[PDB]
Protein backbone atom coordinates (compact mmCIF):
# COMPACT_ATOMS: atom_id res chain seq x y z
CA UNK A 1 0.00 0.00 0.00
CA UNK A 2 3.34 2.15 0.20
CA UNK A 3 2.40 3.86 3.66
CA UNK A 4 5.84 4.55 5.56
CA UNK A 5 6.73 1.85 7.59
CA UNK A 6 9.69 3.61 9.10
CA UNK A 7 12.37 6.97 8.40
CA UNK A 8 15.75 6.28 9.74
CA UNK A 9 18.24 8.92 10.19
CA UNK A 10 21.51 8.17 11.76
CA UNK A 11 24.14 11.17 11.92
CA UNK A 12 25.99 9.47 8.93
CA UNK A 13 24.14 11.43 5.96
CA UNK A 14 24.08 11.04 2.19
CA UNK A 15 23.25 7.13 1.82
CA UNK A 16 23.77 6.46 -1.25
CA UNK A 17 23.42 2.68 -1.61
CA UNK A 18 20.83 0.18 -0.27
CA UNK A 19 21.29 -3.61 -0.49
CA UNK A 20 19.83 -6.50 1.01
CA UNK A 21 21.22 -10.03 1.98
CA UNK A 22 19.21 -12.75 -0.03
CA UNK A 23 18.55 -15.27 2.65
CA UNK A 24 17.00 -12.26 4.51
CA UNK A 25 16.79 -9.74 7.47
CA UNK A 26 20.30 -8.10 6.88
CA UNK A 27 19.98 -4.82 5.06
CA UNK A 28 23.12 -2.68 4.49
CA UNK A 29 23.62 1.03 3.65
CA UNK A 30 26.08 3.22 2.67
CA UNK A 31 26.65 6.87 3.55
CA UNK A 32 28.79 9.31 3.15
CA UNK A 33 30.42 9.47 6.10
CA UNK A 34 30.93 5.18 6.55
CA UNK A 35 28.79 2.32 6.26
CA UNK A 36 25.69 0.71 8.54
CA UNK A 37 24.94 -2.67 8.58
CA UNK A 38 21.64 -3.12 10.11
CA UNK A 39 19.12 -6.45 11.01
CA UNK A 40 15.50 -5.98 9.90
CA UNK A 41 12.95 -7.63 12.38
CA UNK A 42 10.71 -10.54 12.30
CA UNK A 43 12.54 -13.57 13.57
CA UNK A 44 10.27 -15.91 14.41
CA UNK A 45 7.18 -17.09 13.62
CA UNK A 46 4.20 -16.53 15.97
CA UNK A 47 1.26 -19.78 16.88
CA UNK A 48 0.33 -21.83 19.52
CA UNK A 49 -1.61 -25.43 19.68
CA UNK A 50 -4.64 -25.79 21.46
CA UNK A 51 -5.91 -29.41 22.29
CA UNK A 52 -8.42 -29.66 19.44
CA UNK A 53 -5.97 -30.45 16.81
CA UNK A 54 -6.19 -26.62 15.36
CA UNK A 55 -2.32 -25.13 15.77
CA UNK A 56 -2.87 -21.87 14.47
CA UNK A 57 -0.55 -19.90 12.13
CA UNK A 58 -0.87 -16.27 10.46
CA UNK A 59 0.81 -16.36 7.11
CA UNK A 60 1.88 -19.27 5.45
CA UNK A 61 0.13 -22.31 2.45
CA UNK A 62 -3.91 -22.86 3.28
CA UNK A 63 -3.63 -19.53 5.50
CA UNK A 64 -3.47 -15.68 4.67
CA UNK A 65 -1.88 -13.46 6.76
CA UNK A 66 -5.08 -11.00 7.38
CA UNK A 67 -7.39 -13.93 8.14
CA UNK A 68 -7.13 -17.02 10.57
CA UNK A 69 -6.41 -20.59 9.75
CA UNK A 70 -4.85 -23.65 10.47
CA UNK A 71 -4.98 -27.20 11.45
CA UNK A 72 -2.62 -29.99 12.40
CA UNK A 73 -4.47 -33.26 13.27
CA UNK A 74 -1.11 -35.13 11.40
CA UNK A 75 1.02 -37.57 13.66
CA UNK A 76 3.48 -39.10 11.55
CA UNK A 77 6.84 -40.09 12.56
CA UNK A 78 8.72 -37.72 15.64
CA UNK A 79 11.86 -37.82 12.92
CA UNK A 80 10.49 -35.35 10.00
CA UNK A 81 8.63 -32.32 9.85
CA UNK A 82 5.05 -33.28 10.04
CA UNK A 83 2.44 -31.88 6.94
CA UNK A 84 0.71 -28.54 7.13
CA UNK A 85 -2.62 -30.94 7.88
CA UNK A 86 -4.50 -27.59 7.88
CA UNK A 87 -8.42 -27.15 8.17
CA UNK A 88 -9.89 -23.74 7.38
CA UNK A 89 -11.08 -21.50 10.18
CA UNK A 90 -13.74 -18.65 9.81
CA UNK A 91 -13.47 -14.24 9.93
CA UNK A 92 -10.74 -11.85 11.18
CA UNK A 93 -10.95 -8.00 11.29
CA UNK A 94 -7.07 -7.64 12.41
CA UNK A 95 -3.74 -8.00 11.64
CA UNK A 96 -1.80 -10.75 13.91
CA UNK A 97 0.74 -9.47 15.64
CA UNK A 98 0.81 -12.67 17.42
CA UNK A 99 -2.25 -15.11 16.58
CA UNK A 100 -2.90 -17.84 18.99
CA UNK A 101 -4.98 -20.87 20.02
CA UNK A 102 -6.15 -21.04 23.89
CA UNK A 103 -3.78 -23.48 25.16
CA UNK A 104 -7.02 -26.27 25.74
CA UNK A 105 -9.10 -24.93 22.83
CA UNK A 106 -12.05 -22.77 23.02
CA UNK A 107 -10.98 -19.02 22.14
CA UNK A 108 -9.01 -18.22 19.55
CA UNK A 109 -6.86 -14.84 20.09
CA UNK A 110 -5.47 -12.09 17.11
CA UNK A 111 -3.89 -9.34 18.53
CA UNK A 112 -2.49 -6.55 16.71
CA UNK A 113 -2.33 -2.96 17.05
CA UNK A 114 -2.80 -2.12 20.57
CA UNK A 115 -6.32 -5.00 20.13
CA UNK A 116 -6.95 -8.10 20.90
CA UNK A 117 -9.91 -9.83 18.45
CA UNK A 118 -11.50 -13.66 20.57
CA UNK A 119 -12.61 -15.09 17.82
CA UNK A 120 -13.93 -19.12 18.91
CA UNK A 121 -11.79 -21.56 18.88
CA UNK A 122 -13.37 -24.20 15.89
CA UNK A 123 -16.24 -21.57 14.77
CA UNK A 124 -14.28 -18.18 14.46
CA UNK A 125 -17.52 -16.21 15.68
CA UNK A 126 -16.19 -12.87 17.42
CA UNK A 127 -16.66 -13.76 20.71
CA UNK A 128 -14.74 -10.82 22.53
CA UNK A 129 -12.39 -7.86 22.19
CA UNK B 1 64.66 -14.84 27.39
CA UNK B 2 62.33 -16.71 26.17
CA UNK B 3 62.08 -14.63 22.71
CA UNK B 4 65.89 -15.26 21.59
CA UNK B 5 64.91 -12.33 18.78
CA UNK B 6 62.42 -10.45 17.26
CA UNK B 7 63.53 -10.18 13.16
CA UNK B 8 62.51 -8.10 9.92
CA UNK B 9 62.87 -10.95 7.15
CA UNK B 10 63.26 -10.41 3.80
CA UNK B 11 62.94 -13.59 2.02
CA UNK B 12 65.55 -12.47 -0.06
CA UNK B 13 67.69 -15.49 2.32
CA UNK B 14 68.79 -12.78 4.73
CA UNK B 15 67.56 -10.91 8.04
CA UNK B 16 67.47 -7.59 6.82
CA UNK B 17 67.35 -5.93 10.50
CA UNK B 18 67.20 -8.14 13.37
CA UNK B 19 67.60 -7.71 16.91
CA UNK B 20 69.84 -9.45 19.38
CA UNK B 21 68.95 -8.47 23.17
CA UNK B 22 71.83 -9.20 24.51
CA UNK B 23 74.65 -11.08 22.76
CA UNK B 24 73.73 -14.82 21.79
CA UNK B 25 71.69 -13.96 18.50
CA UNK B 26 74.34 -12.75 16.06
CA UNK B 27 75.16 -14.15 12.71
CA UNK B 28 72.79 -17.04 13.83
CA UNK B 29 70.05 -14.93 13.42
CA UNK B 30 70.10 -14.20 9.64
CA UNK B 31 70.74 -17.95 9.05
CA UNK B 32 67.21 -18.86 10.49
CA UNK B 33 65.25 -15.79 8.88
CA UNK B 34 67.31 -16.15 6.14
CA UNK B 35 65.94 -20.29 5.18
CA UNK B 36 63.00 -20.14 7.34
CA UNK B 37 61.07 -17.39 5.77
CA UNK B 38 61.43 -18.10 2.37
CA UNK B 39 59.06 -20.66 2.45
CA UNK B 40 56.61 -18.80 4.55
CA UNK B 41 58.71 -20.16 7.76
CA UNK B 42 57.86 -23.37 6.18
CA UNK B 43 53.43 -21.97 6.90
CA UNK B 44 50.14 -22.80 5.04
CA UNK B 45 49.39 -19.44 5.77
CA UNK B 46 49.32 -20.50 9.47
CA UNK B 47 50.62 -17.17 11.77
CA UNK B 48 52.46 -20.22 14.23
CA UNK B 49 54.48 -22.18 12.46
CA UNK B 50 57.49 -24.41 13.99
CA UNK B 51 60.77 -25.31 12.06
CA UNK B 52 64.11 -26.82 13.07
CA UNK B 53 62.60 -26.34 16.52
CA UNK B 54 62.54 -22.85 17.14
CA UNK B 55 58.84 -21.23 16.89
CA UNK B 56 58.71 -18.99 13.97
CA UNK B 57 55.56 -16.58 14.22
CA UNK B 58 55.44 -14.59 11.20
CA UNK B 59 53.16 -12.33 8.98
CA UNK B 60 53.84 -12.17 5.19
CA UNK B 61 53.98 -8.60 3.64
CA UNK B 62 55.34 -8.84 0.26
CA UNK B 63 58.44 -10.78 -0.69
CA UNK B 64 59.14 -9.71 3.13
CA UNK B 65 58.44 -11.48 6.40
CA UNK B 66 57.69 -9.58 9.81
CA UNK B 67 59.22 -12.78 11.94
CA UNK B 68 59.00 -13.31 15.92
CA UNK B 69 60.99 -16.35 17.10
CA UNK B 70 60.85 -18.13 20.51
CA UNK B 71 61.93 -21.65 21.24
CA UNK B 72 60.21 -21.37 24.62
CA UNK B 73 56.85 -19.98 25.46
CA UNK B 74 54.40 -18.38 28.80
CA UNK B 75 51.43 -17.90 27.00
CA UNK B 76 49.38 -17.99 23.52
CA UNK B 77 47.92 -14.73 23.69
CA UNK B 78 51.24 -12.52 24.15
CA UNK B 79 53.79 -14.05 20.85
CA UNK B 80 51.42 -12.54 18.75
CA UNK B 81 50.48 -9.33 20.93
CA UNK B 82 53.94 -8.17 20.99
CA UNK B 83 54.33 -9.30 16.87
CA UNK B 84 50.94 -7.61 16.41
CA UNK B 85 51.88 -4.57 18.04
CA UNK B 86 55.41 -4.50 16.12
CA UNK B 87 53.45 -4.56 13.20
CA UNK B 88 51.75 -0.93 14.32
CA UNK B 89 55.32 0.41 14.84
CA UNK B 90 56.87 -1.08 11.11
CA UNK B 91 54.79 0.46 8.33
CA UNK B 92 55.26 4.33 10.62
CA UNK B 93 59.27 3.55 10.51
CA UNK B 94 59.49 1.94 6.96
CA UNK B 95 55.49 2.32 4.95
CA UNK B 96 55.16 -1.21 4.60
CA UNK B 97 57.67 -3.85 4.90
CA UNK B 98 60.57 -3.28 1.64
CA UNK B 99 64.06 -4.61 1.65
CA UNK B 100 66.07 -1.23 0.63
CA UNK B 101 63.46 1.33 3.17
CA UNK B 102 63.20 -1.52 5.90
CA UNK B 103 67.88 -1.22 5.57
CA UNK B 104 67.43 1.98 5.79
CA UNK B 105 65.50 2.41 8.94
CA UNK B 106 67.64 -0.22 10.74
CA UNK B 107 68.13 2.08 14.09
CA UNK B 108 64.20 2.59 14.15
CA UNK B 109 63.32 -1.05 13.80
CA UNK B 110 65.96 -2.03 16.07
CA UNK B 111 65.26 0.71 18.79
CA UNK B 112 61.63 -0.27 18.95
CA UNK B 113 62.55 -4.14 19.11
CA UNK B 114 65.11 -3.66 22.34
CA UNK B 115 61.90 -1.28 23.55
CA UNK B 116 59.43 -3.84 22.59
CA UNK B 117 60.88 -7.17 23.89
CA UNK B 118 63.13 -6.36 26.60
CA UNK B 119 65.74 -9.43 27.76
CA UNK B 120 63.06 -11.81 26.18
CA UNK B 121 60.34 -10.42 27.66
CA UNK B 122 56.98 -8.67 26.02
CA UNK B 123 56.83 -5.15 26.69
CA UNK B 124 54.31 -3.38 24.93
CA UNK B 125 54.81 -0.46 22.29
CA UNK B 126 52.88 2.36 20.64
CA UNK B 127 53.73 5.12 17.34
CA UNK B 128 53.72 8.09 20.15
CA UNK B 129 55.66 5.88 22.46
CA UNK B 130 58.77 5.10 19.72
CA UNK B 131 58.53 9.44 18.86
CA UNK B 132 60.72 10.14 22.57
CA UNK B 133 63.84 8.08 21.53
CA UNK B 134 63.73 8.91 17.95
CA UNK B 135 63.93 12.79 18.86
CA UNK C 1 51.32 -18.48 39.48
CA UNK C 2 48.67 -20.48 37.97
CA UNK C 3 45.45 -21.97 39.28
CA UNK C 4 42.00 -20.68 40.42
CA UNK C 5 39.10 -21.67 42.42
CA UNK C 6 36.64 -19.19 40.52
CA UNK C 7 35.30 -19.56 37.35
CA UNK C 8 37.46 -16.78 36.03
CA UNK C 9 37.47 -12.76 37.19
CA UNK C 10 38.34 -11.81 33.50
CA UNK C 11 40.23 -11.23 30.58
CA UNK C 12 41.88 -13.05 27.87
CA UNK C 13 44.84 -14.70 30.23
CA UNK C 14 42.85 -16.23 32.64
CA UNK C 15 40.77 -17.50 30.51
CA UNK C 16 43.84 -18.80 28.33
CA UNK C 17 44.85 -20.09 31.73
CA UNK C 18 41.22 -21.41 33.03
CA UNK C 19 41.19 -24.06 30.09
CA UNK C 20 44.30 -25.78 31.26
CA UNK C 21 42.55 -26.00 35.28
CA UNK C 22 39.16 -27.33 33.08
CA UNK C 23 41.23 -30.28 31.77
CA UNK C 24 42.58 -31.36 34.91
CA UNK C 25 38.93 -31.10 36.90
CA UNK C 26 37.76 -33.97 34.25
CA UNK C 27 40.65 -35.51 32.30
CA UNK C 28 38.54 -38.78 31.50
CA UNK C 29 38.25 -40.03 28.39
CA UNK C 30 39.74 -37.22 26.42
CA UNK C 31 38.32 -33.93 26.82
CA UNK C 32 35.46 -35.54 25.19
CA UNK C 33 33.67 -31.79 23.81
CA UNK C 34 36.55 -29.04 23.59
CA UNK C 35 36.32 -26.47 25.60
CA UNK C 36 38.21 -23.39 25.26
CA UNK C 37 40.89 -25.49 23.24
CA UNK C 38 38.55 -25.09 19.75
CA UNK C 39 39.31 -21.46 19.16
CA UNK C 40 43.03 -21.75 18.68
CA UNK C 41 42.73 -25.09 16.78
CA UNK C 42 41.10 -24.35 13.61
CA UNK C 43 43.97 -22.64 12.82
CA UNK C 44 45.68 -25.28 13.06
CA UNK C 45 45.37 -26.42 10.23
CA UNK C 46 44.46 -23.60 7.99
CA UNK C 47 44.99 -25.53 4.60
CA UNK C 48 41.80 -26.07 4.31
CA UNK C 49 39.78 -29.21 4.26
CA UNK C 50 42.15 -31.23 6.73
CA UNK C 51 40.14 -28.75 9.41
CA UNK C 52 36.32 -30.62 8.61
CA UNK C 53 38.28 -33.77 7.81
CA UNK C 54 39.67 -33.90 11.73
CA UNK C 55 36.09 -31.64 13.03
CA UNK C 56 33.89 -34.98 11.68
CA UNK C 57 36.09 -37.24 13.30
CA UNK C 58 35.62 -35.54 16.83
CA UNK C 59 32.19 -35.01 16.34
CA UNK C 60 31.33 -38.81 15.62
CA UNK C 61 33.22 -39.97 18.47
CA UNK C 62 31.49 -37.51 20.45
CA UNK C 63 27.96 -39.06 19.36
CA UNK C 64 28.85 -42.38 21.41
CA UNK C 65 31.47 -45.11 22.63
CA UNK C 66 30.24 -47.98 20.84
CA UNK C 67 32.07 -51.74 21.28
CA UNK C 68 34.94 -50.26 19.73
CA UNK C 69 35.91 -53.44 17.43
CA UNK C 70 37.43 -53.31 13.82
CA UNK C 71 36.85 -49.87 12.39
CA UNK C 72 33.80 -49.43 15.25
CA UNK C 73 36.35 -47.39 17.35
CA UNK C 74 34.25 -44.68 18.74
CA UNK C 75 35.81 -43.13 21.96
CA UNK C 76 34.48 -40.24 23.90
CA UNK C 77 31.78 -40.81 26.50
CA UNK C 78 28.80 -43.23 25.54
CA UNK C 79 26.01 -40.54 26.74
CA UNK C 80 26.01 -37.07 25.11
CA UNK C 81 24.54 -36.83 22.35
CA UNK C 82 22.86 -41.16 22.37
CA UNK C 83 22.27 -42.90 19.82
CA UNK C 84 18.75 -43.63 18.17
CA UNK C 85 15.88 -42.91 20.52
CA UNK C 86 12.19 -43.50 17.76
CA UNK C 87 10.93 -40.14 19.51
CA UNK C 88 13.55 -38.33 18.73
CA UNK C 89 13.00 -35.50 16.37
CA UNK C 90 14.72 -34.88 13.80
CA UNK C 91 17.00 -37.57 14.71
CA UNK C 92 20.64 -37.78 15.49
CA UNK C 93 20.99 -40.00 12.31
CA UNK C 94 20.87 -37.36 9.70
CA UNK C 95 23.92 -36.26 10.69
CA UNK C 96 25.51 -40.04 10.53
CA UNK C 97 24.16 -40.30 6.55
CA UNK C 98 26.99 -37.29 6.16
CA UNK C 99 29.81 -39.85 7.43
CA UNK C 100 28.32 -42.69 4.43
CA UNK C 101 30.13 -40.71 1.84
CA UNK C 102 30.49 -41.14 -2.27
CA UNK C 103 32.67 -38.15 -2.28
CA UNK C 104 29.52 -36.33 -1.00
CA UNK C 105 32.19 -33.58 0.24
CA UNK C 106 35.85 -33.24 -0.79
CA UNK C 107 38.48 -36.34 -0.71
CA UNK C 108 39.76 -35.95 2.59
CA UNK C 109 36.36 -35.27 4.53
CA UNK C 110 35.67 -38.24 2.13
CA UNK C 111 38.53 -40.71 3.19
CA UNK C 112 37.68 -39.61 7.00
CA UNK C 113 33.63 -39.71 6.71
CA UNK C 114 33.77 -43.36 5.43
CA UNK C 115 35.58 -44.26 8.98
CA UNK C 116 33.43 -42.17 10.65
CA UNK C 117 30.36 -44.15 9.40
CA UNK C 118 31.82 -47.89 9.97
CA UNK C 119 32.99 -46.24 13.44
CA UNK C 120 29.87 -45.09 15.28
CA UNK C 121 27.64 -48.09 13.91
CA UNK D 1 0.27 -0.81 7.34
CA UNK D 2 1.64 -2.81 10.33
CA UNK D 3 4.27 -5.30 9.68
CA UNK D 4 6.70 -7.05 12.32
CA UNK D 5 9.84 -5.12 11.88
CA UNK D 6 12.49 -4.41 14.45
CA UNK D 7 15.55 -1.79 12.90
CA UNK D 8 19.28 -2.89 14.62
CA UNK D 9 22.56 -1.14 14.23
CA UNK D 10 24.12 -4.23 13.71
CA UNK D 11 28.22 -2.95 13.00
CA UNK D 12 28.81 0.57 11.89
CA UNK D 13 32.35 1.46 10.64
CA UNK D 14 32.79 5.28 9.40
CA UNK D 15 34.77 5.68 6.72
CA UNK D 16 34.92 8.19 3.75
CA UNK D 17 32.03 7.72 0.96
CA UNK D 18 31.23 4.05 0.89
CA UNK D 19 28.84 3.50 -2.79
CA UNK D 20 28.73 0.10 -2.41
CA UNK D 21 27.39 -2.12 0.56
CA UNK D 22 27.60 -5.92 0.15
CA UNK D 23 26.86 -9.14 1.64
CA UNK D 24 29.37 -12.33 1.42
CA UNK D 25 27.12 -14.84 -0.99
CA UNK D 26 27.66 -17.41 1.79
CA UNK D 27 29.93 -16.35 4.52
CA UNK D 28 28.29 -13.77 7.78
CA UNK D 29 30.61 -11.01 7.00
CA UNK D 30 29.51 -7.81 4.93
CA UNK D 31 32.11 -5.98 2.93
CA UNK D 32 31.50 -1.93 2.16
CA UNK D 33 33.62 -0.41 -0.76
CA UNK D 34 34.62 2.92 0.30
CA UNK D 35 36.16 5.97 -1.06
CA UNK D 36 39.10 5.68 0.71
CA UNK D 37 40.56 3.87 -2.14
CA UNK D 38 40.36 0.93 0.25
CA UNK D 39 37.52 -1.73 0.41
CA UNK D 40 36.71 -3.14 3.80
CA UNK D 41 35.18 -6.22 5.15
CA UNK D 42 33.45 -6.94 8.69
CA UNK D 43 31.97 -9.33 9.93
CA UNK D 44 29.22 -7.81 12.24
CA UNK D 45 28.41 -11.23 14.08
CA UNK D 46 31.57 -11.32 15.72
CA UNK D 47 32.10 -7.54 15.47
CA UNK D 48 35.82 -8.45 14.28
CA UNK D 49 37.03 -7.20 11.11
CA UNK D 50 38.22 -9.92 9.19
CA UNK D 51 40.34 -8.07 6.14
CA UNK D 52 40.96 -4.78 4.02
CA UNK D 53 42.20 -4.91 0.87
CA UNK D 54 43.93 -1.46 -0.77
CA UNK D 55 42.29 -1.53 -4.31
CA UNK D 56 43.38 2.01 -5.35
CA UNK D 57 44.21 5.14 -3.97
CA UNK D 58 41.98 6.99 -5.66
CA UNK D 59 37.81 5.72 -4.57
CA UNK D 60 36.78 2.06 -5.10
CA UNK D 61 33.30 2.48 -5.80
CA UNK D 62 32.32 -1.50 -5.74
CA UNK D 63 33.04 -4.04 -4.18
CA UNK D 64 31.59 -8.08 -3.94
CA UNK D 65 32.60 -11.79 -3.11
CA UNK D 66 33.57 -14.40 -5.61
CA UNK D 67 32.95 -16.87 -2.80
CA UNK D 68 33.93 -20.18 -4.55
CA UNK D 69 37.52 -19.05 -5.36
CA UNK D 70 37.67 -17.70 -1.66
CA UNK D 71 38.69 -13.89 -3.75
CA UNK D 72 37.10 -10.83 -3.81
CA UNK D 73 36.42 -8.61 -6.51
CA UNK D 74 36.40 -4.86 -6.65
CA UNK D 75 36.69 -2.07 -8.82
CA UNK D 76 38.32 1.02 -8.28
CA UNK D 77 38.66 4.44 -10.34
CA UNK D 78 41.87 2.90 -11.73
CA UNK D 79 39.60 1.46 -14.09
CA UNK D 80 40.38 -2.06 -13.16
CA UNK D 81 38.83 -4.66 -11.04
CA UNK D 82 41.80 -5.82 -8.95
CA UNK D 83 41.07 -9.33 -7.54
CA UNK D 84 42.46 -10.74 -3.91
CA UNK D 85 42.50 -14.03 -2.13
CA UNK D 86 40.69 -12.78 1.53
CA UNK D 87 42.32 -15.47 3.39
CA UNK D 88 46.12 -15.59 1.54
CA UNK D 89 46.09 -11.46 1.69
CA UNK D 90 47.65 -10.77 -1.48
CA UNK D 91 46.21 -9.77 -4.97
CA UNK D 92 45.52 -12.40 -6.48
CA UNK D 93 44.96 -10.77 -10.31
CA UNK D 94 44.84 -7.16 -11.80
CA UNK D 95 42.79 -6.24 -15.29
CA UNK D 96 41.34 -3.00 -16.64
CA UNK D 97 37.56 -4.06 -16.22
CA UNK D 98 36.38 -0.90 -18.07
CA UNK D 99 37.15 2.49 -19.45
CA UNK D 100 36.08 4.36 -16.62
CA UNK D 101 35.47 3.82 -13.12
CA UNK D 102 33.66 0.66 -11.89
CA UNK D 103 30.49 1.97 -9.83
CA UNK D 104 28.92 -1.68 -9.29
CA UNK D 105 30.48 -5.46 -9.90
CA UNK D 106 27.87 -8.67 -9.91
CA UNK D 107 28.91 -12.35 -9.39
CA UNK D 108 27.67 -15.35 -10.71
CA UNK D 109 28.46 -18.12 -8.50
CA UNK D 110 27.57 -21.07 -10.77
CA UNK D 111 29.05 -19.25 -14.27
CA UNK D 112 32.53 -18.08 -13.63
CA UNK D 113 31.42 -14.47 -14.36
CA UNK D 114 31.48 -10.86 -12.73
CA UNK D 115 29.76 -8.49 -14.98
CA UNK D 116 30.92 -4.70 -13.81
CA UNK D 117 29.05 -2.09 -15.13
CA UNK D 118 30.95 1.54 -15.39
CA UNK D 119 30.55 5.08 -16.59
CA UNK D 120 32.15 4.46 -19.86
CA UNK D 121 28.28 3.51 -20.74
CA UNK D 122 29.46 -0.11 -20.77
CA UNK D 123 29.25 -3.15 -18.87
CA UNK D 124 31.92 -5.97 -19.47
CA UNK D 125 32.12 -9.42 -18.73
CA UNK D 126 34.65 -11.04 -17.11
CA UNK D 127 35.92 -14.89 -16.34
CA UNK D 128 37.90 -15.20 -13.36
CA UNK D 129 38.91 -18.72 -14.21
CA UNK D 130 40.27 -17.12 -17.47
Amino acid sequence: TYRLESTLNYGMERVWCVASLRGSNNVALGYDEGSIIVKLGREEPAMSMDANGKIIWAKHSEVQQANLKAMGDTEIKDGERLPLAVKDMGSCEIYPQTIQHNPNGRFVVVCGDGEYIIYTAMALRNKSF
Amino acid sequence: MVLLAAAVCTKAGKAIVSRQFVEMTRTRIEGLLAAFPKLMNTGKQHTFVETESVRYVYQPMEKLYMVLITTKNSNILEDLETLRLFSRVIPEYCRALEENEISEHCFDLIFAFDEIVALGYRENVNLAQIRTFTE
Amino acid sequence: VELIYKVCHANPSERARFIRCIYNLLQSSSPAVKYEAAGTLVTLSSAPTAIKAAAQCYIDLIIKESDNNVKLIVLDRLVELKEHPAHERVLQDLVMDILRVLSTPDLEVRKKTLQLALDLV
Amino acid sequence: MPLRLDIKRKLTARSDRVKSVDLHPTEPWMLASLYNGSVCVWNHETQTLVKTFEVCDLPVRAAKFVARKNWVVTGADDMQIRVFNYNTLERVHMFEAHSDYIRCIAVHPTQPFILTSSDDMLIKLWDWDK
